[PDB]
């Protein structure tokens, strides 16, 4: 499709990990590269991302 | 089993994409993915170097 | 250092568990200690992160 | 693997911290870590005991 268009393919496999995304320009050497996979986090990550919230939340407050 | 079921697929490290243009054929474009390390249906995944792709160069009209 | 400069040491071993700190006060027997170790989150504790996440944004909203 | 590949390092009980001042030297400070466990680099770490250790002193100048 058009580049204005054009959308990667849609998949639902679960036994499958996505890496990420590439676009090719119309007929050139031409591409880009994205990251997009499902990086983890850890349990600390986690007590972060909570403490973040509680900042929200008394910021809201 | 158990790592499926409590966490789902997920990456650890690496696996990102870059276009480098190796002239393999005039009709592809060779991109690298970096090394990396993955849990994918809960089975581990563990690759210590990068792997080159190739993708078909765009002709539809 | 002087006590309004003072800071623990910086470490990044993979290998251990920080449990805490002791801050001993120049030329006494007190001390005060504080814990700072990652304990792990259950579901039912991520759950209600994102139910506050819910209430938030409601009170956004 | 599986444990630090997932989790990271975490606690699940105990390793409070105590400064109770026994005089076992007047060089050092007692200080009692309270009876916990952890999982740490991917490995099973349990203390079923409240653990003595000590610190020197203060005397730079």
């Amino acid at each position: 499709n058009i580049m204005r268009l054009v959308t990667p393919p849609l998949n639902t496999d679960p036994e499958n990990l996505q890496l990420g995304t590439v676009t090719v320009l119309p007929d050139s050497d031409e591409a880009v590269c994205i990251s997009f996979a499902i990086t983890r986090l850890s349990m600390e990550d986690l007590q972060k991302v909570k403490t973040r919230v509680d900042n929200l939340e008394y910021n809201q407050a | 089993e158990r790592t499926y079921d409590e966490s789902g697929s997920y990456k650890v490290n690496g696996f990102e994409l870059f276009s480098e243009g190796n002239a393999e054929d005039d009709d592809h474009v060779s991109v690298v993915v970096d090394a990396g390390k993955a849990y994918v249906k809960g089975f581990k995944v563990d690759k210590p170097v990068s792997t080159r792709i190739s993708v078909p160069k765009s002709y539809d009209l």
